[PDB]
């Protein structure tokens, strides 16, 4: 099912991103920019590229046809080898677009599932040191250099390294 | 001091089509079905195909006078008939198991001519003079090739004929013989003689025997005649016994068979015949691609992908496109 | 002060199953196959199916006497078959390549009666008394309305007797004729006489040779004779010529052919035909739905769902049922 | 599969919810109601009758068998026949009977989906101003009439405007 | 003080593939294909194969004399046919319609072999006599056990011989005959003598005549002559007459004929039949299991798994196996 | 998609847990232990179980090929026979193959989604009493012994019970 990130909290997808599929945006006294997030998009790379991959090495086999003849007094056999060719081509028409129907479906929601994570795991380090403005964006209590962006990407952020100045700006 | 969590967009406008939306565009896909084709035919494996050119696939294997180009060693990757080519059963009448011979011959490899039964096996009647008009090279009357029309001798009788041939090679021998059925009793008399007529073939493991069926027909060609055309295939070590009083359309030249050990093809199709190379031949063309399915023929010789009827099948490996 | 978040509930015991879970009750739901059947027949296209009644489909073809009233043009949209008719080859033998025959007559939607060879096209023979007490007309013996049974005549010998039948028309004709063979010699030179007989049949295209095969058989409807039955179509522009010196079964009705464009049916049935129209008619009756399969019948004509196995194919559309 | 919402942390279904699948329930001042929330319900509607259809027109081939009959010397191409109808029957049954099983699920767990999702919108707009009783319900820490209300529901919830009464009505209680 | 939600984890290291990531290592999982096998034959439903030894199907069924050890009454569960039997058809000659009559007696449960009609059938002739050395027992001379060769005696000429049978039973008759044709008409002289001669075979359904084709042919086993098999059933109710002033090679015994109410199988191996027991057996050999695919054979009789290419079909039933 | 616990924001999977698939780790003065969720880990080996079943079931029908033989003028109809047979047996190849790669997929994500609805139920359950460590575990703000363990794995942890002593080891800090 939608996983609720792309194209719902999260509005819209950046222009601006051109190295991965997800990414950050970050704003501080150092300047902005846009980076991807270097574990979750090889990750989702490698998934689809199998994925791809394998649905391609299910379909390497063919049912192969013959232009064998038939005599007028053949009508029967004629018949019997057309609703047979015609049988297994309808197959696997069947099975190809039906295949291609229910997999981009799960193809697009496990970008979703990827985009909702990767909020997530960032939410879950911040926690109370920054305001979850719930369009996927973070503002925080205190400030965050460079090297605490990056700490951010890594998923080794410092909680309570940060947790006193964040505390401690109450208005 | 922020940071938000976000997703690519770009400038794409491929769309692809889910089961809860259809149109929905992507920022990544892959379309998986070939649609292209070069509307000719190449070699498969660098070996060329079979060009029967003005001549159908029976009137070359029998070898009607007008197929001289054919008419040798030939060797194929796959065959080509065209649609309407003139030269085919020339002399009215009907090829016994002819779609079977056809099928056997699709899963053949090459052909070698040789002289099975020379003229001068058959004594005490008329080798020569054998041609028909129905039968026309150039200007004159003639006949097949790989058959001898045996009438008797004018000041003679037609006494009962005898072949043998030993087959002591590796490869199978395809080779082809007739019963000639005259219209009125008056040609039956003329040309092999009153009485009851035989025409009779026996191997190893075949036995053939047939009469002459008098009987008067449309006229097809010019000739209210029929032959009763027949094949079979000679295995190594097996022998052939002729044996005949009248009305013997015997066997001349043969072919030394060799079977292909995958499926072979004969493609109806008045496409070209290039020197170029193809690991993909279709009836309808050379296909040339990476894709996985195509959607231009069921027909085909060689490494093709699988045949279905879709217009496209776009397999989603992008995100929802969702520019700013 | 509040707000909640939650999902619809209703009345539904409608079950569907899940793969992880059988009888789930939901929502809303759709269901897939159809499983009720109008046991009938009825009109497909407008067009009201053949109903053989009494007779077989080589009684109707033949022209068995008693099934008179079948023998005319005939239109059908499909053909009813009765499983237990009593009138079909009356006279006992063989019809030649018979379910090649029906297979012909299924892909067709019209045959137009008419006279091929009246009965002066026979001269020098006896072109009456070709009855039979196992194909009775009423309580007198007969014999099938699209065949002529000659004899010879006492007064002179069985002549070499000969037709000829120019199909100038654009429809393909439908054409019977057999082979008699008597029991015992005596009779053969009775009905035909002594020496070599023989049926002989030939057109453009096709060329036929039979002999009389005289045999000691057990007695069937009384008779323990035998005819060969044997069919063919006659092209357009193509001719027939008939030749034969005794034990000639000749054609005097035939046929002119009308294929279908599309593929036509047959049915096996004792279900009763009626004044209804439908779109799809199944061998086991008509079937009305928009749903996408059906448990009925593999066998049809109409425009009809797909055939499964399945009891049920019962989609959820809606959501669990969860009512508090 | 489960995203834990219907049948889930949501007990229940609304029976007095009658004119969409998803939706809200709120209590005020000025009284209580249901109301679907028309956006998603509708969005899935176009999803599931696409996904039907879809499925319809998939399977909208037929295998046609006929009734050619065959002699008693031509046994070999008549089970052949037989072998072949018999298996485009079991690979069509096959395809529609697993078909049916797998996508229910699917189906049933998109709207679990799209109730979760629905839910979360709602939670990240009220953020601290409420209370999440972790039913599905949410006690504002505030006064939201019915114009409040539609505002959560319309998506356009202010939340600094509310900030200050609602973090003024949780240290008078405590 | 704390609590912490975690999932299970074991020494597992086998393996599943998924569609995103191969070789994932889990909990749980089930194996769905079944890849081994017991190179062997067992019983199926108590019942023991048929092994046919040194004799092909047409050997045992026409009653080589070689094939002595099959000589009886065979009641099979299928059959085995060993790939290089040396004793089949021993005179030379064709058995028609012989894949059909494979495919019949493979959809067979049980033959009864019964004397059709005993030697007194035919008077005034030689029914001892009719040995070759084609059909060697030992080093004399010897035939079919199931027919019987007719010769004319020396000292008379061949009269018209004639044999009738009622099928009165329930159960279908399989019975063969055929039709000798010498290579000379010395040998057709000497055996049944000049002049017109005949075989004559007729049911309520069947009609047959023959006469003989004498032609010069191939040696094989000695022989230039050829003799034509022929196999026939003979409906419960019918009733055979025979009619032969020569040439006939006559029913001697024939079978009663039980029709197995499901599939039947006629293996070609060389496997071992051993005293076992077994619920699905393939042509490969024996599988034991409760998987729902196998790896095995896609020819086997019993109650098999689905035959697949796969190596392997295991499904993940527990969850990713993180160790720590 | 993945529901980001198992192999996710739960690191490693825990091999002191024997007696259920999905399950706890507690912690306090009484000592420490797993304890598997059996609510959960039944349910779950239901439906795994009704979903092999119900493939198995699916798959209970087979083609049957035959060793019935052709003559040599028969080859039309022999390859016929033989096209048709490997047809039927690439089209259950497929099948099989490809429902094995997609469903192994599905069973593993439902696994990962009923670990992540797990933490989530007992997260509801704490509220601000525990501290998230984002890990999937919680620390109490309260001393919690083997009942109060036991009423949260039960899914009956009465919040407002520890609520003053929670608030006030939040304030000593
Ligand atoms: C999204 O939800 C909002 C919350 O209800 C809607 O906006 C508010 O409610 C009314 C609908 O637009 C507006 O009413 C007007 O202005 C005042 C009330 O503030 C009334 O006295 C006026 O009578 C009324 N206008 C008229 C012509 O009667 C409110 O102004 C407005 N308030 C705020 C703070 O936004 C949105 O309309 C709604 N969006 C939708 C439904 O698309
Ligand atoms: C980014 O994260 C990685 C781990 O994902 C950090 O590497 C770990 O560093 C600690 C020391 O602080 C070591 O004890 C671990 O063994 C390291 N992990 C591994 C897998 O080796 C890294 O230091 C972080 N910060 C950066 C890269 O600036
Ligand atoms: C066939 O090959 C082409 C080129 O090698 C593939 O197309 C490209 O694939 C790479 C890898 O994703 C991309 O960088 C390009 O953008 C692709 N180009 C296009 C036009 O798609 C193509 O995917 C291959 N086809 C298959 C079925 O594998
Ligand atoms: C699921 O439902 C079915 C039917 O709703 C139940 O099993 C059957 O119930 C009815 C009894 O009237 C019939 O379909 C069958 O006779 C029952 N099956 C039998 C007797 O084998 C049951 O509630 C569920 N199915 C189960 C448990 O197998
Ligand atoms: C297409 O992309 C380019 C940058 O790659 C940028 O101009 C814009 O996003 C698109 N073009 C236009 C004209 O908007
Ligand atoms: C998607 O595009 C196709 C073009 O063929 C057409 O069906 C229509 O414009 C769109 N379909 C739907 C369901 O909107
Ligand atoms: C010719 O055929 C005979 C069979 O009688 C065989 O013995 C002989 O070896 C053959 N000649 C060869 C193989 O050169
Ligand atoms: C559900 O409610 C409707 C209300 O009209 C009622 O008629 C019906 O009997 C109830 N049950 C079902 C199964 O529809
Ligand atoms: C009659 O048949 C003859 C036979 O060849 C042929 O000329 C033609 O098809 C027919 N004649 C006419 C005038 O149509
Ligand atoms: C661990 O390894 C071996 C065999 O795999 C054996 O001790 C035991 O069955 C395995 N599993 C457990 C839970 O001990
Ligand atoms: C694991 O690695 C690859 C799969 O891509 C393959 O070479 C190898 O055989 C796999 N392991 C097993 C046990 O098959
Ligand atoms: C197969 O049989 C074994 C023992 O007979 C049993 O333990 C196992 O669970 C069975 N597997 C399946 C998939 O039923």
């Amino acid at each position: 099912g939608l996983f609720g990130a792309i194209a719902g909290f999260i509005e819209g997808g950046w222009t601006g991103m051109i190295d991965g599929w997800y990414g950050y945006h970050h704003e501080n006294s150092q300047g902005s920019g846009y980076a991807a997030d270097k574990e979750s998009t090889q990750k989702a790379i490698d998934g689809i590229t199998n994925k791809v991959n394998s649905i391609i090495d299910k379909m390497n086999t063919q049912f192969e046809a013959v232009g064998h003849e038939f005599s007028n007094l053949e009508r029967r056999i004629d018949n019997l080898n057309k609703r047979m060719e015609d049988g297994f081509l309808d197959v696997w028409t069947y099975n190809a677009e039906l295949l291609v129907l229910l997999e981009n479906e799960r193809t697009l929601d496990l970008h979703d599932a990827n985009v909702k994570n990767l909020h997530e795991k960032v939410r879950s380090q911040l926690r109370d040191n920054a305001n979850d403005l719930g369009n996927g964006c973070f503002e925080f209590w205190h400030k965050c250099n460079n090297e605490c962006m990056e700490s951010v990407k890594n998923g080794t952020y410092d909680y309570p390294k940060y947790q006193k100045e964040s505390r401690l700006n109450r208005q | 001091d922020k940071i938000c969590i976000g997703y690519h967009a770009n400038n794409s406008t491929t769309k692809v089509d889910t089961i809860l939306e259809k149109n929905v565009t992507v920022t990544h896909s892959v379309e998986l079905l070939e649609n292209q084709k070069e509307e000719r035919f190449c070699k498969i494996s660098n070996k060329a195909p079979l060009d029967l050119r003005d001549c159908t696939l029976e009137g070359w294997i029998l070898g009607n006078p007008r197929c001289g180009i054919l008419l040798a060693d030939q060797s194929w990757s796959y065959i080509v008939e065209r649609p309407n080519a003139r030269n085919g059963i020339c002399y009215p009448g009907t090829l016994n198991e002819a779609e079977e011979l056809k099928a056997l011959i699709g899963s053949g490899e090459r052909v070698e001519r040789f002289e099975m039964f020379p003229k001068s096996t058959w004594t005490g009647v008329n080798t020569e003079s054998g041609v028909s008009s129905a039968c026309p090279l150039g200007n004159g009357p003639s006949f097949y090739r790989n058959l001898l029309w045996i009438i008797k001798l004018k000041s003679s009788e037609y006494p009962v004929i005898r072949g043998t041939f030993n087959n002591t090679g590796d490869k199978s021998i395809l080779y082809f013989w007739g019963v000639h059925h005259p219209p009125v009793t008056t040609e039956q008399n003329a040309l092999y003689g009153s009485g009851d007529r035989y025409v009779r073939m026996g191997t190893e493991s075949m036995n053939f025997a047939r009469s002459p069926e008098i009987a008067a027909r449309p006229a097809v060609n010019g000739q209210r005649g029929r032959i009763d055309y027949f094949w079979s295939i000679l295995k190594p070590g097996e022998t052939l016994n002729v044996e005949s009083n009248g009305n013997l359309i015997a066997p001349w030249y043969a072919y030394r068979f060799v079977n292909k050990d995958s499926k072979g093809a004969i493609f109806r199709s008045n496409l070209p015949i290039e020197n170029c190379d193809a690991t993909c031949q279709t009836t309808e063309g050379v296909i040339r691609t990476n894709k996985t399915f195509q959607n231009v023929s069921p027909l085909w010789i060689g490494e093709c992908p699988k045949y279905v009827k879709s217009k496209s099948l776009r397999l989603a490996t992008g995100l929802r496109n969702v520019p700013q």
